[PDB]
């Protein structure tokens, strides 16, 4: 089954899908094809929890019925600059304005 | 043009509302006039006595947004070899879906009090209606 | 393969090229692998990208289609963006 994801780091958000049976490492290979950073320079997170390369997305709680096309689940991403990994930072999206009086 | 055929051959059908909307079934009578039938709650079904060659369409009962039935706009009962009429949401355009949400929140008097380009005024006011949809022959 | 859609506040959204060409307006802005939207903020453009995924997933599927959700607080700006992008 497909899971639909947003892979997010700083002000970067990748929309992609993957199989529930695919692994965390295989997701880093997807990120590599896009952002040109190898897996060993990547850390993937579910919220604050660091994800292990060998685990499947399903074991890490990304399930077809929670990681939905219209409401995808977020995978945090942090890079190794050269030595040491940056801390995980995800910039929030902008805030909507106040609801107009007619609403 | 869009007219039920007066076949007088019974055809038993189940309306199956596989959508989150309250569904208004609409029978097109022998003169082409839309005739509303009792509404269907979301996720509910109903056994209906209809006729071969009759014509039905389905709408959101509150807003008249268009719905699909067996993945098309019209349902025509056929020969019973009962017929299943699977009523579903279409994939609305993002624009039509936003118009749906804005219409659900703003009174029609107050469409003009919203800060948007004027062509969007007319889109909001041009709400769905079977009467416009029937014209396209 | 992928294109980059950049919001007015500088968020960069990376989506499959096929999903972005759903919008005729985006196809014209691309034809570059990068489009800047001076008028569309990230809380709107992220929703646009989720609509692409939803549309591609559920078009021509005879299963049950869920409703596309739109929070009230973003609906007006999302409508403007959808109107402009012809989405
Ligand atoms: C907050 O502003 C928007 O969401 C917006 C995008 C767009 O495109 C043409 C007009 C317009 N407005």
């Amino acid at each position: 089954m497909d899971v639909f994801l947003m892979i997010r780091r700083h002000k970067t958000t990748i929309f992609t899908d993957a199989k529930e049976s695919s692994t965390v490492f295989e997701l880093k290979r997807i990120v590599e094809g896009i952002l040109k950073r190898p897996p060993d320079e990547q850390r993937l997170y579910k919220d604050d929890q660091l994800l292990d390369d060998g685990k499947t997305l399903g074991e890490c709680g990304f399930t077809s019925q929670t990681a939905r096309p219209q409401a995808p689940a977020t995978v945090g991403l942090a890079f190794r600059a050269d030595d040491t990994f940056e801390a995980l930072c995800i910039e929030p999206f902008s805030s909507p304005p106040e609801l107009p009086d007619v609403m | 043009v869009l007219r039920s055929v007066n076949s007088r051959e019974p055809s038993q059908v189940i309306f199956c509302n596989r959508s989150p909307r309250v569904v208004l079934p609409v029978w097109l009578n022998f003169d082409g006039e839309p005739q509303p039938y009792p509404t269907l709650p979301p996720g509910t079904g109903r056994r209906i006595h209809s006729y071969r060659g009759h014509l039905w369409l389905f709408r959101d009962a509150g807003t008249h947004d268009g719905l699909l039935v067996n993945q098309t706009e019209l349902f025509v009962p056929s020969l019973n070899v009962p017929i299943f009429a699977n009523i579903t949401l279409p994939v609305y355009t993002l624009k039509e879906r936003c118009l749906q949400v804005v219409r659900s929140l703003v009174k029609p008097e107050n469409y003009r009090r919203l800060d948007i380009v004027r062509s969007l005024y007319e889109d909001l006011e041009d709400h769905p209606n079977v009467q416009k949809d029937l014209e396209r022959l | 393969m992928y294109v980059k859609l950049i919001s007015s506040d500088g968020h960069e959204f990376i989506v499959k090229r096929e999903h972005a060409l759903t919008s005729g307006t985006i196809k014209a802005m691309l034809s570059t692998n990068e489009v800047n939207f001076r008028e569309i903020p990230s809380h709107v453009l992220s929703k646009v990208c989720m609509y692409f995924t939803y549309k591609v997933r559920y078009t021509n599927s005879s299963t049950e289609i869920p409703e596309f959700p739109i929070a009230p607080e973003i609906a007006l700006e999302l409508l403007m963006a959808a109107n402009f992008l012809d989405c």
